[PDB]
């Protein structure tokens, strides 16, 4: 599977940001569960959340009320929007592809830095 | 469930055996993947199920341990294997990773 | 006297007003099923479709059905308390017995068994997040209705014609546990040995629980990231609602949903017929 | 009078002979737990290690613990029937209250709660085919003992000091169902939301059921042909007894078995202390 | 659970499409393997999971169907594919096979 | 894995017969479940029973009280003995190797005809 996400490289604080991970190779509603993972500046990682193939979603409970992940089945796209951002959320973001029956995040997006700045 | 990957640094010379010990906070029962992040890339999957190994790797990598102690062991540490290695439980959402271990060359 | 209709309307008016006249047994049960519906709404709130979905969805269903079964144990009371008034009112000849029985069944059983069914479905069906379809909500609604009337019908069939509530109460509790074990949850009904696997069919919560998990598992899916249609090297996985149903031993065809209800209504008619024959045979004993 | 020992030996002799003198409440419960032990022996006979093993082994354990819990509801009776004899015998001053309470607890509760535990373990432990080790049989034996004494201790703690058996009986039945839901079987205790997942710890069959499935799942294995140590492309499989325990949320370490028993004995001492304080505070009310 | 593989014979010429329909007695839910017994050999596994295919076969074989009807379909029936084909549930022990279907050449 | 079973080619009726399937390639207690399958003269098949890696056994309930399967771990052997035979049980016998997580009897013995005859 081949993933590529693209969006803005900045957002003002206390707003929303949207990203889109165009998927080529499968269908979003075909098999796997589809996932978003941030990475703080430096080292630390944090799984954010997946929408699976049947549109149900699961979000990291640290990010309550602030993340939403949507699905556009025809273009094989899935979107995050992150509401009420903070310059903490300046982080590298990733879309990654979760197998389920292997359990491990097998495929990953190439990555885009997102900087919340005033 | 928080992992606890200690220590966060090693400086071991080339062609050696090095040992990384990820310590969970509960039982995670071989649900522990190792990821191998380069400088400037996305975390590529290295060890799935805490024993096995995804194809496309030099098979010098060996995941052992059970209970709560897990351990990635690298025999003959090459040049390509410097990086940052993140253990990651997937026993239950949320899937906390580890703090990562930045290897170094002597 | 009047033939059939005016006397059951009039006696049903009497005991119906008697139920409206008594807020204790009515409103006590109503507040119990409301707050219990809220607590089951809180504990199971937002049923996830993770690995932990199945035993959680099949948990609450096994509660509700079985809840209804012992919520029928109070229906032991309704023919035993007024027994002296029944025999005194029959030796004087106020009514016909079918008019009495069909009248009193209209008075207490038919409205009071409707309320915790519709209250349970309406307040737990959307906290839990079961199937968003409206007809599935109707099948759960009607299913809890029927299992309430049938467990209550067995409570009448055992209860009617006795003076002591307690021995019939213990006897009903013992038969409800021996029907509890033969629900789908607690034994896996498929792997009983054949010489006593035949008596599954005497169990009322198998009918209730089997319907409530027929209409509610059937479209579902329970392993995130695993489509599991033609599932490969996970075998043993139980990653649909179908595999949980067949592995539980339930007819996945749409008739297999409704034969539970025909078995229900058949148990209603047989059990009320047994209570009816007990009244015709004990009416002159007095 | 005598200080402490001769009076509890003598009153314990009285009520102990009174229990030997009454075959009804003793031998009725004994034949119920024997034939019920036989029926659970028949239904679950020869527990296989197929896919259907887990929900069958975790079925019967959830029965037995919960059985013991409501088999403690009869222990509501023992301080409420003799209440007039208790207050009459205290206003005359036959005894000390700690001598009375520790004496009567020796008389009825300590032997009669031993019998269905040891009978259940000895007749269902080998029909079912649980773990052939002798110490595991001992842990099941002692575990059913402790959960019987603790549920009975709660029955005393709520029961003591009242004149009516029935309201305390309904109140005990309501708290035993609200502890039933928080056992491991019926909700998956891990995925309760955190603001009411704290009250798991008030539930006695979580302690009983958690111990009985700690000592009995722990070595097992449940998918034929699948070794499942370091299990690969079955994830989601639940093919050990470990994965069922951790997925159920139970401390796989050996302390996690026995902290159930410390929590048990702590609940025994606290609940009997509450009944003791009720006796010291109501002894002069009379 | 008894399978019911009907009919037990076909005589279809070379290079054709032929259809075998195994009918279970209950639901077996894609737990249905096809085996391909030659004259004088042991039953080799052909179709696992009722859709997939074990490697080492000409990929002209296609297992379809769900519910209770299952169907092995052979496009371009070659010479090697005459034999006896046994459907086999493995949903639950005992793992009853089918009666087998002896194909024939026209 | 490479299996080979060998034993008698005959038994008298109302006796017992023993066969042995020497396994090379795995250990009997290592991974899979190990299985016996007869085949009636002509076409029909019948799974008889497996002992898995941890010594538990499962037998086809048609063959109750008559089959027993044992294990000899050091030589990697597993045995059937069939008690109270009948000339019905004249059949080709097979040892076959069951994966579990694939579900299908992946490997099979080469086969030995067993003829119950007087
Ligand atoms: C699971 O994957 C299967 C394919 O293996 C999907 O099923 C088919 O999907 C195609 C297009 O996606 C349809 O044209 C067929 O009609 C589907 N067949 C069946 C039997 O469903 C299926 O959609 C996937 N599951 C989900 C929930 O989307
Ligand atoms: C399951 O397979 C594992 C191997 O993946 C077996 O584990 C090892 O087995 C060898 C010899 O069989 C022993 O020397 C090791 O001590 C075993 N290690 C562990 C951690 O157990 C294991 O024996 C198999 N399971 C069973 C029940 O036999």
């Amino acid at each position: 599977v081949q993933l590529q996400e693209s969006g803005p490289g900045l957002v003002k604080p206390s707003q929303s940001l949207s990203l889109t991970c165009t998927v080529t190779g499968f269908s979003i509603t075909s098999d796997y569960a589809w996932n978003w993972i941030r990475q703080f500046p430096g080292k630390k990682l944090e799984w954010m959340g997946y929408i699976n193939f049947d549109g149900g979603t699961t979000y990291n409970p640290s990010l309550r009320g602030r993340i939403s992940i949507t699905r556009d089945t025809s273009k094989n796209q899935f979107f995050l929007q992150l509401r009420s951002v903070t310059p903490e959320d300046t982080a590298t973001y990733y879309c990654a592809t979760f197998y389920g029956a292997k359990g491990t995040l097998d495929y990953w997006g190439q990555g885009t830095s997102v900087t919340v700045s005033s | 469930i928080v992992l606890t990957q200690s220590p966060s640094s090693f400086s071991v010379s080339l062609g050696d055996r090095v040992t990384i010990s990820c310590k969970a906070s509960g039982y995670i029962l071989n649900r522990l993947a190792w990821y191998q992040q380069k400088p400037g890339n996305a975390p590529r999957l290295l060890i799935s199920g805490a024993t096995s190994l995804e194809t496309g790797f030099p098979s010098r990598f060996s995941g052992t341990g059970s209970g709560k102690d897990y351990t990635l062991s690298i025999s003959s540490l090459q040049t390509e294997d410097v990086g940052t290695y993140y253990c990651q439980q997937y026993w239950s959402t949320p899937w906390t990773f580890g703090g990562g271990t930045k290897l170094e060359i002597r | 006297t009047t033939s059939f209709c005016h006397q059951l309307r009039w006696v049903s008016k009497r005991s119906f007003k008697n139920l409206l006249g008594n807020p204790q047994a009515s409103i006590a049960q109503i507040i119990v099923t409301v707050v219990l519906g809220l607590v089951i709404g809180a504990i199971y709130f937002g049923l996830k479709n993770d690995s932990t979905g199945i035993q959680n969805r099949a948990g609450v269903l096994f509660f509700l059905t079985t809840n209804q079964c012992f919520s029928s144990v109070s229906a032991v009371e309704l023919f035993v308390v007024e027994k002296k008034l029944f025999i005194h009112e029959y030796i004087s000849g106020y009514y016909r017995v079918s008019s009495y029985f069909l009248g009193k069944l209209l008075s207490d059983l038919l409205p009071m068994r409707m309320l915790p069914s519709i209250i349970f479905t309406c307040i737990v069906y959307f906290m839990l997040g079961l199937k968003p379809k409206a007809d599935a909500f109707f099948v759960m609604m009607f299913t809890l209705m029927m299992v309430a009337y049938s467990a209550s019908s067995m409570a009448l069939a055992i209860a009617a014609g006795q003076s002591v509530v307690s021995v019939a109460t213990l006897l009903m509790t013992i038969c409800f546990v021996f029907m509890m074990i033969f629900s789908g949850l607690l034994v896996n009904l498929t792997t009983i040995a054949s010489w006593l696997s035949w008596l599954q069919y005497f169990s009322i919560p198998r009918y209730g629980f089997t319907a409530l998990q027929h209409n509610e598992f059937l479209g579902q899916n329970f392993c995130p990231g695993l489509n599991a249609t033609g599932n490969n090297p996970c075998n043993y996985a139980t990653c649909t609602g179908e595999e949980y149903l067949v592995k539980q031993g339930i007819d996945l065809s749409p008739w297999g949903l409704w034969k539970n209800h025909v078995a229900l209504a058949c148990m209603i008619v047989i059990f009320l017929t047994i209570a009816y024959l007990k009244l015709l045979f004990l009416k002159k004993y007095s």
